[PDB]
RNA sequence: GGUUCGUUCCAUGGAAUUAACGUAAACCCUUGCUUUAUUUGUAAAUAUUAUAAAGCAGUUCACCUUUAUAUAGGAAAUGAU
């Protein structure tokens, strides 16, 4: 028994009895702690009582002696199957960074998926395609594939314009005397040079080191 | 000569540039359009919320439990399900337990109680100190020395105390009582990481002191009196809880002091100070007779 | 504080460091202040006089 | 924190108090690690520009200065007599010499 | 093939010799000298260049000790997390 | 998300009496600015610039060759409002200090009047005409005129997109062409390599845009029309603009040192 | 777990916080230096051996290296002293 008897839930019951009477028989009990009356009407909650957890999926009806009746179940939605299909068809869509840090939690209040892929507050990513697909598939009664094609093609027409802006925006700026810094292609190559040079130092050092091992195999200390 | 002389000009031009840069920053900084700033990292300290909703708790990652493997089945009552390999704490259970603790921190402060906010983690110092300022309580952001409650006579020996009246203004004449009086103990502890410091929570249960803790999925819920199922590993969820509890104490101290101005004291002299009064009359009686 | 040590530092209030030349000629010959010639005045600024 | 700073090389050298001095003046046992981070704040606040530095930080920074002066013991130089003879003294384990060195042959 | 097991609860998760044990280099030069005498001979000329290297080794100053390895400190931080726990 | 903000003195509902009818100011700011913000919001919908100010985006995305398109909207939404804000409801008398200082840098108010107006028409393209405040570490507060193209930032921190000279009709084989060409290459090479061409004081205090003039097509193409036969047009637009300059505010934003 | 001549110091532990003795410090002799005193000691002397009261001094400064960034260590006739 490595545990200890924690009586944190009975601090009131214990303190209420110790303050009811006085140790010195024949005198009135002294004033109780200042906290005894503050939580007089705020009892603790019931702890350590395993309930039947919420079932997020229909439990196996064929099981006659089911186990894990007090185990929280996995939360699975209809979108999980769509996210896996999309991101697998567009693996490099994961390279596009996406922030999962919420600002105030009120993001699903301005999302009306009957308008289109572009919504307020969230970026155009594989989720917008999934939420748009789920809407058409349910409301418009489209099949998984039909809704997928429609919502998928709207995603491309919006991404194409994004890549065209970067090219034209730069070309347009130089036509009026606008210069920029080092592009990502150049910066990436310079970093490889600094690393390749460090590898060259490691190669020449080990190569020379192996020569000693090859010469140390045979013995020539006599100097014939 | 001309090289080091340049620094003399720059070092001397910083005041001018700073003033001019500060003025210019007030002219064209906000001209384009209005930004709908709806989240600032240091917002739970500059102006914490009075009450936390489900959106605030979710945005603060107050529902991220620990890995399913590392769980305490005792606290399977606050878990909503399983996702990303972790247990998801119910957003409704976290709010109902948080609103209850706020009612506890408020009343204890309304009855002149001594609260203690304990958060001992690398970045939990600004949070606990800010909560204490609002609730006029004590803070603790380092390892709790074992025995500071059960062995307070020794540990808190030379620490000074003071006697205050209804309106928190000090009273004169208790000089002899502040030398024999034994050290104080918190009337309520608010731990932001109960899993770490169980020596503190045990002294509270051993000394009959109520406690409030943030019970993560792997924490034993039987260590405190009032649990707050939430993610204690997140620095953003702890600042929100502390702010709520901090505001609760503030709102409690306001009522207590506002009632004192009307001659309505919400508390009576503690037993320790009460005994000193009786002895005072006994010694004073001798002066009357003799 | 009882067990804390002491850092070795010069005490310029000591009568030995105050006047490094103990000869009354140099001390009283208007070294820094003027018209402090009277030996009594110099002693009053160093010892607590009861009279 | 928004006030400008000064490069490290341009900050006047200051003799900050040591861990022992704080323990003695405060009558506490402050952890070396906790004090190491408190001292960094002193060095950071000291980087503020003097003209822009407020009066509050100045007073707070004056309590951390170490006013310790080591004892000075300067040896006296060996003089040379009017005739040009210097007297050097040397000892070895029982004895003491006195050499009068002059220009000669 | 199975994967590495989860170690049982130990008193301390550490390595006996944190920093490698340095071998005296001159001991290797002596072995080469003893090899010449075995094959060439003692009062020979083939061991001249090898005997000189042995004299130069003992004359040279030994290296300085390396800074101790801090592996055992980090092992103690993740013990309860990596293993089943701490036992005592 | 970035949202539109009301104008200075209710120009949206009423508009300037003798400069821009309410219908023109409606299409110039309430409709166009809304269009730019709708595009800007979609670009910074999930980036760090989701809560940053237009000016903060202008300086942050000035040199980035991959965020040039984000700079245009951010720089356009800023310069557009910077122009309408300075417009006054009624004519304002030029301040004594400002009037006296302008004569020292341009000789007379009429000289600066025809310069900015002339520079606008001489550009034959959308952009902005600025009245900049040049103050070097030791030199007095000297004013000058700078003409930016479609979306150019007069701030020193955004020197990467100043866009002063057109690279189509300013770089050729003539003596002036070669000179301009060398500068175009000297800037690009230096900017790319990171070298600083002209030193600048910290905090971007060298240049402080005081006044602006939006010469884009949408601003005046409706009120003053094309301008065939000299009646109206871009020229009249610039001229009429000279009668609604809030010289009081222009003087305040100048922050001229006391030299009188 | 590190470090130290050292339960020294730092960090840390789901228990520590502290007191006394030994230890350490300090003490006596000795070493360099400053001031004091000059007989019965010192050739002379403008004070330098000796005598002996008090005070200062070290691993201090410089150089090199340095873990968890918290505590430091090394080099020993060709840095100072
Ligand atoms: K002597
Ligand atoms: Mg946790
Ligand atoms: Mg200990
Ligand atoms: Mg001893």
């Amino acid at each position: 028994g490595k545990g200890r008897i924690f009586q944190a839930a009975k601090v009131y019951q214990r303190a209420s009895e110790a303050a009811a009477t006085n140790i010195v028989s024949g005198l009135p009990p002294r004033n109780p702690p200042l906290w005894l009356k503050a939580i007089e009407s705020i009892p603790p909650a019931e702890i350590n009582t395993r309930p039947y957890p919420i079932q997020h999926s229909p439990p196996n009806p064929r099981a006659r002696k089911p186990r894990n009746l007090f185990r929280p179940t996995k939360i699975v939605y209809p979108e999980d199957e769509l996210r896996r299909d999309f991101y697998r068809d567009h693996p490099w869509e994961l390279a596009r960074p996406r922030m999962i840090i919420e600002l105030d939690g009120k993001d699903a209040r301005f999302l009306d998926w009957s308008k289109g892929l572009r919504q307020r507050g969230i970026p155009l990513s594989g989720e917008s395609v999934v939420q748009r697909q789920l809407w058409l598939m349910e409301n418009q009664g489209m099949t998984k594939q039909e809704a997928y094609d429609k919502a998928r093609h709207e995603f491309y027409k919006l991404r194409q314009l994004e890549q065209m802006e970067r090219r034209i925006a730069v070309e347009e700026a130089r036509m009026v005397g606008g210069y920029f810094g080092k592009d990502l292609l150049t910066v990436g190559m310079e970093l490889e040079n600094k690393t390749y040079e460090s590898w060259k130092k490691w190669a020449t050092t080990e190569i020379a080191r192996q020569e000693s091992a090859r010469a140390s195999m045979y013995t020539n200390v006599v100097d014939n | 000569d001309e090289e080091a002389l340049k620094l003399k000009q720059q070092i001397e031009a910083i005041p001018g540039n700073f003033k001019l840069f500060k003025q210019t920053k007030a002219q064209t900084q906000k001209l384009g359009a209005g930004v709908e700033v709806r989240y600032i990292p240091e917002q739970y300290l500059r102006n914490p919320p009075s009450d936390a909703s489900l959106e605030d708790l979710m945005a603060a990652q107050a529902h991220m439990g620990h890995n399913t493997s590392l769980w305490n089945p005792a606290n399977a009552r606050y878990i909503y399900g399983v996702r990303q390999g972790i247990h998801i704490i119910s957003l409704e259970t976290t709010a109902t337990h948080l609103r209850r603790a706020a009612r506890v921190v408020e009343e204890v402060a309304y009855r002149g109680g001594l609260i203690l906010f304990v958060g001992t983690r690398p970045g939990q110092r600004p949070i606990v100190v800010r909560a204490a300022e609002l609730a006029k309580a004590c803070h603790l952001f380092t390892k709790w020395r074992p025995g500071t409650i059960t062995n307070r006579e020794q540990l808190l020996g030379g620490v000074p105390l003071t006697v205050v009246d209804e309106l928190d203004r000090p009273l004169s004449g208790f000089e002899d009582h502040l030398h024999d009086r034994r050290p104080l103990a918190p009337d309520l502890v608010v731990c932001l990481n109960p899993k770490e410091n169980m020596t503190l929570l045990y002294e509270c249960s051993l000394a009959k002191i109520p406690t409030i803790g943030i019970i993560d999925t792997n924490t034993n819920p039987s260590w405190v009196t009032y649990q707050i199922p939430a993610n204690d590993d997140s620095l953003r969820a702890t600042a929100l809880i502390s702010g709520v509890l901090g505001r609760a104490g503030e709102r409690g101290q306001k009522r207590r002091l506002e009632a004192a101005q009307r001659g309505v004291v919400t508390w009576k002299t503690p037993a320790d100070v009460q005994g000193y009064f009786e002895l005072a009359s006994a010694r004073a009686a001798d002066a009357r007779r003799r | 504080q009882e067990k804390a040590s002491l850092i070795k530092s010069v005490d310029w209030n000591l009568l030995e460091n105050k006047f490094k030349n103990l000869n009354l000629s140099f001390i009283l010959n208007d070294a820094s202040y003027a018209e402090r010639n009277n030996l009594s005045e110099l002693l009053n600024k160093l010892y607590y006089n009861v009279l | 924190e928004d006030l400008p700073v000064i490069p490290a090389t341009a900050v006047e050298r200051v003799a900050w108090k040591t861990l022992e001095d704080i323990r003695k003046e405060l009558g506490e046992q402050v952890k070396a690690s906790e004090f190491a981070r408190c001292l960094a704040l002193v060095k950071r606040l000291n980087s503020i520009h003097p003209d822009l530095k407020p009066q509050e930080i100045k007073d707070v920074l004056d309590s951390f200065r170490r006013n310790v002066q080591p004892f000075t013991n300067v040896a006296k130089p060996i003089p040379i007599d009017q005739f040009g003879r210097a007297c050097g003294v040397g000892k070895r384990k029982a004895s003491s010499a006195r050499a009068f060195v002059v220009e000669g042959t | 093939p199975n994967k590495p097991i989860r170690l049982p609860p130990l008193k301390q998760l550490r390595v006996r010799q944190a920093n490698k044990a340095e071998e005296n280099p001159c001991i290797a030069v002596m072995s080469s000298v003893l090899a010449c005498w075995a094959s060439a001979g003692y009062n020979s000329a083939g061991c001249a260049t090898v005997e000189n290297a042995l004299r130069a080794c003992m004359d040279a100053p030994k290296p300085a000790p390396k800074p101790n390895n801090t592996i055992n400190y980090h092992l103690s931080r993740f013990q309860e997390r990596l293993t089943q726990g701490k036992s005592k | 998300q970035h949202y539109l903000m009301p104008l200075r003195d209710n120009f949206e509902q009423e508009g300037i009496r003798n400069f821009l009818s309410p219908g023109s100011v409606n299409m110039a700011y309430t409709e166009y600015q809304t269009f730019i913000l709708e595009k800007l919001n979609a670009l910074v919908v999930g980036t760090d610039f989701e809560q940053k100010d237009t000016k903060s985006i202008v300086l942050a995305t000035a040199r980035d060759p991959e965020l040039a398109h984000v700079f245009n909207h951010a720089s356009m939404a800023h310069n557009n409002h910077f122009f309408f804000d300075h417009l006054s409801p009624v004519p304002v008398k030029m301040g004594d200090k400002l009037f006296y200082h302008i004569n020292e840098n341009f000789g007379s108010v009429d000289t600066l009047r025809d310069e900015m107006i002339g520079t606008a028409v001489s550009m034959f393209g959308p952009g902005f005409v600025w009245l900049v405040r040049t103050q070097l570490p030791g030199q007095p507060v000297a004013l000058r005129v700078m003409a930016t193209y479609l979306a150019g930032s007069p701030y020193p921190g955004a020197h990467w997109r100043r866009q002063e000279m057109d690279a189509q009709t300013s770089i050729g084989s003539s003596p002036q062409g070669l000179s301009n060409g060398q500068r175009f290459f000297e800037r690009s090479a230096a900017g790319f390599k990171g070298n600083k061409l002209e030193p600048t004081a910290p905090g971007g205090t060298d240049l402080i845009p005081i006044l602006c003039l939006n010469t884009w097509e949408y601003a005046w193409l409706r009120e003053y029309g094309t301008g065939v036969g000299g009646m109206g047009g871009k020229l009249a637009y610039a001229q009429s603009w000279w009668n609604m300059i809030d010289w009081a505010k222009v003087e305040e934003e100048a922050r001229l040192e006391t030299r009188i």
